[PDB]
């Protein structure tokens, strides 16, 4: 599932990640399947940035 | 042949074999000193070791009637005359094949 | 025992008390059995002695109470297998002594047993399982507290070429000191059996490492003459340790195998796959270093 | 209070060290112990002959040690107790320091609510292990070090300082034992974990550089001679008499060259008695490396013994022995044929990096790049029923 | 085995369910009984040792002769003989399970 | 730094049926007749061709531009050369006996 996320490519030491949202989604997701738990994060590419 | 090949027959405890059987049993339960084992074996002629275990119990019954927790020598005399009649009537000298 | 009637006397004890008991204690009983085994060693009937060992159970020596008789039980067995020049069996018997806590715990007492174990494992012929057992001792840290033992053992543990004259000269004064493997009178002639094992080792190492060799070269590699080389290979084919083809005019000796078309191209099947595997891994490692660096 | 502590050490001290003391009064009074942490660290560079420093550290051990990073208490103390060559004294002080950190930590983890104080305990075990190595109780340190190892692997958030103390200590253990191979690799791990932060001196660089070079020469499986050359450490000191030959020996091995190598070996028998009983080893070693270089550098993988014979300045009998030794050691896998007189190798352990080795790999791919490209046109064109 | 009701696929091992009766007796040792603690069957304990005890220590002698080491003993006799008690006494000597 | 884990993609048998029939193509996850298997040989070789080029180029840019050395890449690619087959060996001769047989 999507997380709220921003980036500014001027300085990549700046980005926005929502701290509320993850907890709430994890709680919901434990109900639907028992498989589901946070095992990483995806990047949408197109390459592997050092950011 | 090749499953059972030898036959070992078990007979009864003997006149001095029956003697030993008393000794194991008296120790196992409670008693106040008994010694009448030389007579008791003659009374108990032809008994299996299962019925020697029953006799101790038999004396055990007599004693708890006199309100004792220990088996008297007198009960053991009483026990063995009782068992003996009962033994002959339901008697078994048999060999199985 | 003092007397000459040791023949007669040996026999008396063994006939009567070999038979079971129903009212004798086990402690008392074992002690006579060791005696009976000792007397069967003195007579030269070791065929007697092997039965007497097993007429008392191995499972009555694994208590601390019969820990004292554990030392004796395994002492007498060594000798029985030692006379029939069967070295694989001696080594295990002695490793039970080492693992005995009194021997293991004291600094001095472990030393004589551990040197015995090493000697017999090295005189044993190289099996498949043999490599694992000598490499147990190798992993031991009390191997490292002797140096005579240390140097001696590592040579054959590892696959490496070590010439027969270097062993003959060097290790004669080192190992003739300890008795009953190289300095007994019946075990002096176990230096001849040191020669067979080193060269047997030499031939197994060479088997991997060569695949075709002349016979003329091989005489230097083992330091044995032409006649001796050919003969010592031919017996190894009968014990089924190697496969070689031996050319009797002093030509060539090939330690390699007849092959099939299929088998040889299985290796090519693997080289091609693995080469490709590398091209895949390389492709994403290059991109990674491209962006980041 | 602190006034006596600082004033006494001035007289004992060299005059050029007088301001430092007074700067320790000054940043106590400001109540700014950020600059104090730097000043103590600096102190032992300028005063490593005199253990004025150890006596100074005692006061600050029992005051700020949660009001300063604990990482910094381990950095200044280490120079003091390493160079202490009374090692009973070293052990005793370190054990009392560990008891203060174990009490402290339980309240202070929630009290600061921003800081940690469990980090410090691991490092003290490392210092304790080093003191035992010098003292020559190598076994006592190693079993301390193994228990410490376990704890570290189960953590992943640990500082870069923690790994630096542990590997340094592990290297000193293999140098006492004289395991050349083991030393080389674990000292490489210290170099990586080096911090711009003061936890090194100028002395230590030059001395690791000496010990690395010596181990390398005498390894049984090393061929990381080119990896050392290119490394900063050994680059800077080659202009001193000790490290002059030492560089040129390392260089002559890298390049397989015998004319420079053998000329050096004569000198070092007389000069150094370490290398006067490894004379036989070093000559076998240069020949061993060169052997792998000559077949491999070619695109033909199978090579007659003769060419090797003039190259390693050995007759044919030793050629085969060199080759056999490599296989044993697990540096090559392959065969020896004295029938066909060939060595046919088929597995190689990684070569040294050098620009020109790169060039030979890049040219080698060219050869077979042509075949893929030309065949890729033939197969495409051909087939008229590719999906018809 | 235990297998899904969703796909009919064996998911996982189900270790076999022990049958209680035989299992109790495997678990604990039923021993010792003493040879001279049994009276009048004393001969019959010994006779069992020759059948069972001899080839177990050494199968080695029976193998020399080439005649098979002998097994299979049928125990018989009127009930209460205590031949199940003798079963224990034989195997008590060997320390057999 | 980041360690490549290879991928092949998988789905349960629950999901998979819906994938197979929704698809309305030839598929690179299934195949038909001989004709499609000629296609596959051209596609598989084309991938090698492109991938080799990246390796050479990487070797160039190390000695030109002077990006830092990696013994992970250079070391793996050292192995490739010893694994390499060559011609004129008894092995290729055993391939030809099998080609006549088939
Ligand atoms: N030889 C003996 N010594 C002591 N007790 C005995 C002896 N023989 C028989 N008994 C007694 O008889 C009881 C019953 O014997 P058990 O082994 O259950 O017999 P069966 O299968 O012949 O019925 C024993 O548990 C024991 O109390
Ligand atoms: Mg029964």
């Amino acid at each position: 599932f999507a997380l709220p996320f921003e980036e500014d490519e001027k300085n990549s030491d700046v980005w926005f990640l929502d701290h509320n949202y993850i907890e709430n989604m994890n709680e919901m997701c434990k109900k639907i399947n028992a498989k589901e738990k946070l095992i990483g994060w995806y990047h949408s590419g197109p390459k592997l940035r050092a950011s | 042949p090749g499953r059972l090949d030898r036959k070992v027959e078990i007979p009864l405890p003997n006149e001095a074999g029956r003697l030993e059987i008393f000794k194991i049993h008296t120790a196992k339960v409670k008693k106040t000193g008994e010694f009448d084992f030389e007579a008791a074996v003659k009374m108990s002629d032809g008994f299996n070791g299962a019925d020697i275990r029953n006799c101790a119990t038999e004396a055990g019954f007599f004693a708890i009637r006199d309100d004792r927790d220990h088996i008297n020598p007198d009960d053991l005399m009483k026990a063995v005359r009782k068992v003996a009649e009962v033994k002959k009537l339901e008697g078994t000298i048999e060999y199985q094949k | 025992k003092e007397e000459g009637k040791i023949d007669e006397a040996a026999d008396i004890l063994c006939e009567l008390q070999v038979e079971t008991y129903g009212s004798m204690e086990m402690s008392e009983k074992i002690q006579f059995i060791l005696e009976q085994m000792e007397l069967s060693i003195l007579k030269g009937d070791y065929s007697q002695a092997t039965v007497l060992s097993r007429k008392i159970l191995k499972k009555t020596f694994k208590n601390p109470k019969y820990e004292s008789l554990k030392l004796e039980y395994y002492n007498l067995l060594v000798k029985i297998s030692l006379h029939k020049r069967e070295y694989l069996e001696v080594a295990q018997y002695l490793q039970e002594i080492y693992q005995t806590d009194a021997i293991k715990s004291d600094e001095a007492k472990w030393k004589p047993v551990l040197s015995h174990i090493v000697y017999f494992l090295v005189l044993s012929p190289y099996g498949n399982l043999q490599n694992d057992l000598i490499h147990k001792i190798q992993n031991d840290n009390n191997l490292k507290k002797l140096e005579s033992q240390e140097s001696l053992v590592k040579l054959f543990t590892t696959n490496e070429l070590m010439r027969w004259p270097i062993v003959q000269k060097t290790y004669e004064p080192v190992l003739n000191e300890d008795d009953l493997a190289f300095g007994g009178e019946a075990n002096k002639h176990h230096w001849e059996d040191l020669q067979k094992r080193v060269i047997e080792h030499n031939l197994r190492v060479i088997s991997e490492y060569y695949s075709r060799i002349t016979l003329l070269r091989l005489n230097e590699l083992l330091d044995l003459t032409e006649s001796q080389t050919e003969t010592y290979i031919s017996d190894l084919v009968n014990q089924g340790i190697i496969y070689a083809k031996v050319n009797r005019p002093a030509k060539i000796v090939n330690f390699e195998k007849p092959k099939n078309s299929s088998q040889l191209l299985n290796e090519w099947s693997h080289n091609v796959d693995e080469l490709l595997e590398h091209i895949e891994t390389i492709g994403h490692l290059i991109t990674k270093e491209e962006i980041m660096h | 209070e602190i006034d006596t502590i600082l004033s006494t050490l001035r007289m004992e001290a060299d005059p050029s060290l007088h301001p430092l003391f007074e700067q320790f009064e000054k940043f106590y009074e400001e109540k700014l112990w950020f600059q104090l942490s730097e000043s103590l660290t600096k102190f032992f560079d300028d005063a490593k002959s005199t253990p004025l420093r150890l006596r100074l550290y005692d006061n600050f051990v029992s005051k700020f040690y949660d009001k300063i990073n604990q990482l910094s208490v381990v950095k200044y103390l280490l120079a003091s107790l390493k160079d202490s060559k009374d090692f009973d004294e070293s052990l005793k002080y370190l054990d009392d320091l560990k008891a203060q950190f174990q009490e402290l930590d339980s309240k202070k983890q929630r009290n600061n609510g921003s800081k940690d104080h469990g980090d410090g305990i691991l490092l003290i075990d490392s210092e304790i292990a080093r003191t035992y190595l010098l003292k020559n109780d190598l076994v006592k340190a190693r079993d301390l070090l193994d228990d410490l190892e376990k704890t570290l692997d189960k953590k992943d958030s640990i500082p870069l300082r923690i790994t630096n103390s542990f590997y340094s200590t592990n290297s000193q253990y293999f140098k006492f034992k004289n395991d050349f191979n083991s030393f080389y690799y674990t000292s490489l791990l210290y170099l990586s974990t080096l911090e711009p932060s003061t936890s090194i001196t100028l002395a230590e660089r030059q001395q690791l550089a000496y010990d690395l070079s010596i181990s390398a020469l005498l390894g049984d499986k090393i061929y990381n001679f080119g990896e050392l050359l290119h490394h900063p450490i050994m680059e800077t000191i080659v202009n001193d008499s000790n490290y002059d030959w030492l560089f040129q020996l390392l260089n002559a091995l890298t390049v397989g060259d015998f004319d420079k190598f053998d000329s050096l070996i004569k000198v070092q028998i007389s000069k150094i008695p370490i290398l006067a009983q490894h004379e036989s080893f070093l000559r076998q070693k240069i020949c061993l490396m060169t052997l792998i270089e000559t077949v491999f550098v070619k695109n033909i993988r199978m090579l007659s013994f003769e060419d090797i014979s003039k190259a390693t300045h050995l007759p044919k009998d030793n050629v085969e022995h060199l080759v056999m030794r490599a296989i044993s050691l697990g540096l090559l896998k392959g065969s020896i044929d004295q029938v066909n007189e060939l060595v046919t190798i088929s597995w190689v352990q990684p070569r040294i990096i050098s620009g020109d080795q790169i060039t030979k790999m890049k040219d080698r791919l060219v050869e077979w790049n042509d075949q893929v490209e030309k065949l890729g046109k033939k197969m495409e064109a051909r087939g008229q029923s590719i999906w018809v | 085995v235990t297998l899904d009701i969703t796909t009919l696929t064996i998911m996982r091992i189900l270790p076999r369910e022990t049958d209680p009766l035989v299992y109790n007796m495997t678990s604990f040792e039923q021993g010792e009984i003493t040879f001279d603690g049994i009276g009048g069957l004393t001969e019959q304990i010994r006779e069992l040792r020759e059948v069972i005890e001899l080839p177990l220590k050494n199968p080695e002698i029976f193998q020399r002769v080439g005649i098979k080491p002998p097994k299979g003993v049928l125990l018989y006799g009127p009930p209460g003989t205590g031949k199940t008690l003798l079963a224990k006494a034989v195997a008590a000597t060997i320390g057999a399970n | 730094t980041f360690l490549h884990l290879p991928c092949t993609i998988e789905a349960e048998e629950a999901e998979e049926i819906g994938v197979e029939h929704l698809l309305r193509d030839v598929r690179d996850q299934a195949a038909g007749g001989l004709s499609i298997r000629l296609t596959n040989q051209l596609k598989s070789l084309k991938g090698l061709q492109s991938k080799l080029k990246d390796v050479v180029e990487y070797l160039d840019k190390v000695i030109n531009k002077e990006l830092p050395i990696n013994h992970t890449i250079l070391g793996k690619l050292q192995d490739v050369f010893n694994l390499l087959p060559n011609l004129g060996t008894p092995d290729d001769d055993e391939i030809d006996v099998e080609n006549h047989d088939r």
